[PDB]
């Protein structure tokens, strides 16, 4: 699930979690949104909602990185931001 | 666990 968010003066307008020691979900060290601010990029978009995981962002994978990388990649937005979200399914 | 805003 990809979403083409346009970088605005305000910013992202939400929060995230990610990585060992700072994981958002047990068993998954991916980057998940923990709190979306009103009138924010995600909030306004509607596609991104609490519980989603960040597969990749700007060509980089956000599923095997620490929290620093989760924030560094979310903050690494120039004109546009290509967010890649993975669909949670699992086998077990 | 750590949750930071961005």
């Amino acid at each position: 699930m990809e979403i083409k968010l346009i970088k605005g003066p305000k910013g992202l307008g939400f929060s995230i979690a990610g990585g060992v020691g700072n994981q958002h979900i047990p068993g998954d060290n991916s980057i998940y949104v923990t709190k979306i601010i009103e009138g924010g990029a995600a909030h306004k978009d509607g596609k991104l909602q609490i519980g989603d995981k960040l597969l990749a962002v700007n060509n980089v994978c956000l599923e095997e990185v620490t929290h620093e990388e989760a924030v560094t990649a979310l903050k690494n937005t120039s004109d546009f931001v290509y967010l890649k979200v993975a669909k949670p399914t699992g086998s077990h | 666990r750590r949750e930071t805003q961005v």
